[PDB]
């Protein structure tokens, strides 16, 4: 047998391919499970670990988003930006992005710590990456976020139905 | 309206601000 | 290969079984094809031809309804009622049902003819059934209405997917 | 509130008026 969530994911994929956006969104809302399509989960983890956050942010924009994983990921990307001394970009991301606004609202202290870190004239990596390494943070973020995402072949439902027709045609159905 | 330093920076800026 | 409408019907059936009413309705609206479940199309035609309009009206209430087939069917049932001299019931149906209201609005003359027929002290069947027999009217109505309806086995989609899994398991997929 | 003559009449009345 197969889990309902998987079948609903197949349906949602079909809806996406058939350009039925409204029914797709309404479905995802009602059943509270969302399709999160990626070419490869390993490739996704690779993208997160390597440090290519433009792509990762693209994928993030594509999928259904939890606020917590968002504020975590965006926080880490903020620290990565302030490390590379892209102060303007980091401040703009911290100010003008939705998960960062949510973080600012819910926890003023955390946002204050991030802004304080950005305001510093130099990047003090010893303590922040001393407590937990960059590689480890990237690793846990990649793991938790990737476990949320799924991988499914294009027109999976149709192919499956084709297999069903092949079954009926060449093997046959049960007599009663 | 897009400050371009690193390629990943200008691209992430492109994505987040559009 | 298989028509898209059929697959969308399967999806809609799955939605109906899984109690996802909102997504069902939204789907039916967006794709503009509706599931019309009946135990048997032949049984449906039999129900229409035999003269069991309570059941037929039940089924009509269940399915998605076109205004034209509705005003036709309801008109014929009105004539059937006034034949059996159920004047109160026929008048109430003609007055308080949506397709009859629509018919009254769009064509006052037709509604006036029906009301005139109901007002007559006796039922003059010679002319009305002389032009076209009762059996013939029941026949055409049953044909047009039934051709609109569809028949699909319960949990069809799930069974099909099961067949797909059987295909993969016992026959196997193509190597490339 | 339901005039019952024929079985099909009372049933169709039941369906249409509820």
């Amino acid at each position: 047998e197969i889990e309902s969530s998987d079948v609903i994911r197949l349906i949602e994929q079909f809806l996406k391919e058939s350009n039925l956006h409204r029914t797709l969104a309404i479905l995802q809302e009602e059943t509270n499970v969302s399709l999160n399509t990626v070419d490869s989960i390993d490739g996704f983890c690779n993208e997160i670990t390597s440090g290519n956050w433009d792509n990762v942010l693209k994928t993030v924009q594509s999928l259904k988003l939890p606020a917590k994983k968002l504020i975590d990921l965006y926080e880490h990307v903020i620290i990565e930006l302030v490390e590379l001394r892209e102060l303007a970009t980091a401040r703009l991301v911290a100010r003008q992005t939705d998960p960062m606004i949510l973080l600012k609202q819910i926890d003023p202290d955390r946002f204050a710590r991030l802004e304080s870190l950005i305001n510093r004239p130099y990047f003090d990596g010893q303590e922040v990456y001393g407590d937990v390494s960059k590689e480890k943070r990237r690793s846990v973020i990649a793991q938790t976020l990737s476990s949320e995402v799924h991988v499914v072949a294009p027109s999976r439902l149709l192919s499956l139905l084709g297999q069903s027709l092949k079954w009926q045609l060449h093997q046959g159905l049960l007599p009663p | 309206q897009s400050h371009s330093e690193n390629r990943m920076v200008r691209s992430l800026h492109r994505v987040l601000f559009k």
